[PDB]
């Protein structure tokens, strides 16, 4: 923000902020794969329980 | 419609435009960053100089 004006500001930090969001989405699907495996696993604890 | 007018010198006019810096873009007149219009520019030398 400070080295660049705002019209090259603008796409440099939609650059940066396309990269976190999607780096974002990306955590957040693999948190979900990760949690539908424990899920399975805790349902199979239970069972054996 | 708003219409503004004025002169400037000629190679100022790099300045009218949304988010510009300069003498100016900065304390005379500056444009909006979501500015959607047009700039029209002229010489004038067969009347102001």
């Amino acid at each position: 923000l400070s080295r660049l004006d705002p019209p090259e500001a603008e796409v440099q930090i939609d650059r940066l902020i396309t990269g976190r969001l999607q780096s974002l989405q990306t955590y957040v699907t693999q948190q979900l794969i990760r949690a539908a495996e424990i899920r399975a696993s805790a349902n199979l604890a239970a069972t054996k329980m | 419609v708003y219409a503004d007018s004025f002169v400037i010198r000629g190679n100022e006019v790099s300045q009218i435009a949304p988010g510009q810096t300069g003498n100016i873009a900065d304390y005379n007149y500056k444009l909006p960053d979501d500015f959607t219009g047009c700039v029209i520019a002229w010489n004038s030398n067969k009347l102001d100089s």
